[PDB]
């Protein structure tokens, strides 16, 4: 899990 | 005059979403990395596979390339940057003193310095040959979207969730500018031009503008695409025609010609929101990487 890859 | 990339070929191997792809500034190489916790490489020709790289504990949200192509920095959820030998994969330096998230990072034309940005609001300069962190800048008050070095290194972009875009002299690290537009929305990405005159600056208002750094004024307004959610890169394409280049929520590369803002090419293939594009620095070549449905890398090639 990355946040980049997660929406805001 | 409009390009026509066309899909050449498909590269998958990572488990979960890719979140950033980065052409070698040598032109040989594609590096991807990912919330599966890898960096991989790629040939940036023929895509074919080269290497993995692991160590970080979490997933990755950036990668970036030293300008001789020979290390590779990585920013991680597990809080740290790693710098890396890319042709042993060995982990040479481990970057701490974030206190959350790190999301983006870049090398600076000299690659003696990596710059990043972090959920913990700051932006951190650091010594590639020691490690160490050598400056904090006080940024953002939100997560740092996104760092940038000029052309010759002098000054870093930075941009934040607060809506602000900031460019710091490098070396006293003092904020030379803050860019402020109207409604203050999120600012999910930013960049320098080549030349370094200009920033291109991506916000959450399915919005891309370009502004004069040196007159603080926004030249141009890129839309059509959906962009509310994703910190999504975007690219200035120069090998042929002169493009603006961007991911999207709707699962498209968006291509607009610079100059008359016209959406002059939408690439469709990926499954998931593309969040990463690449442009080679010396063919018109594209590569594209999109979210968890899709996990894969696409590589594009046009005639101009």
């Amino acid at each position: 899990g990355s946040m980049r890859t997660e929406p805001r | 005059v409009k390009p026509n990339y066309a899909l050449k070929f498909t590269l998958a191997g990572h488990t979960k979403a890719v979140s950033s792809v980065k052409f070698s500034p040598n032109g040989e190489w594609l590096a991807s990395s990912s919330a599966d916790k890898l960096i991989k490489i790629w040939g940036a020709y023929d895509g074919k596979f080269e290497k993995t790289i692991s160590g970080h504990k979490l997933g990755i949200s950036d990668v970036a390339w030293s300008s001789d192509s020979n290390l590779l920095v990585s920013a991680s959820d597990d809080k740290t940057l790693k710098i890396w030998d890319v042709s042993s994969g060995k982990c040479l330096k481990t970057l701490k003193g974030h206190s959350n998230y790190v999301f983006c990072c870049n090398f600076n034309p000299q690659s003696n310095l990596i710059v990043s940005g972090s959920f913990d609001e700051s932006v951190r300069i650091w010594d590639v040959k020691t490690g160490k962190c050598l400056k904090t800048l006080p940024a953002h008050s939100d997560p740092v979207s996104a760092v940038h070095f000029n052309r010759d290194g002098s000054l870093i972009v930075s941009s934040s969730y607060d809506g602000l875009c900031r460019i710091w002299d490098t070396a006293s690290g003092q904020c030379l500018k803050t860019l402020i537009d109207d409604d203050n929305p999120p600012v999910s990405f930013v960049k320098f031009s080549p030349n370094g005159k200009y920033i291109l600056a991506a916000t959450l208002d399915n919005t891309l503008k370009l502004w004069d750094y040196s007159k603080g004024k926004c030249l141009k307004t890129y839309t059509g695409h959906k962009n509310e959610k994703y910190c999504i890169f975007a690219n200035f394409s120069v090998t042929g025609g002169k493009w603006i280049v961007s991911g999207s929520e709707d699962n498209l590369v968006y291509i607009w010609n610079l100059q008359t803002k016209e959406i002059v090419q939408k690439l469709q293939g990926h499954t998931d929101v593309v969040i990463s594009t690449a442009c080679h620095p010396t063919e018109n070549i594209i590569a594209s990487a999109a979210l968890e449905n899709d996990k894969t890398i696409k590589l594009w090639k046009s005639d101009c």
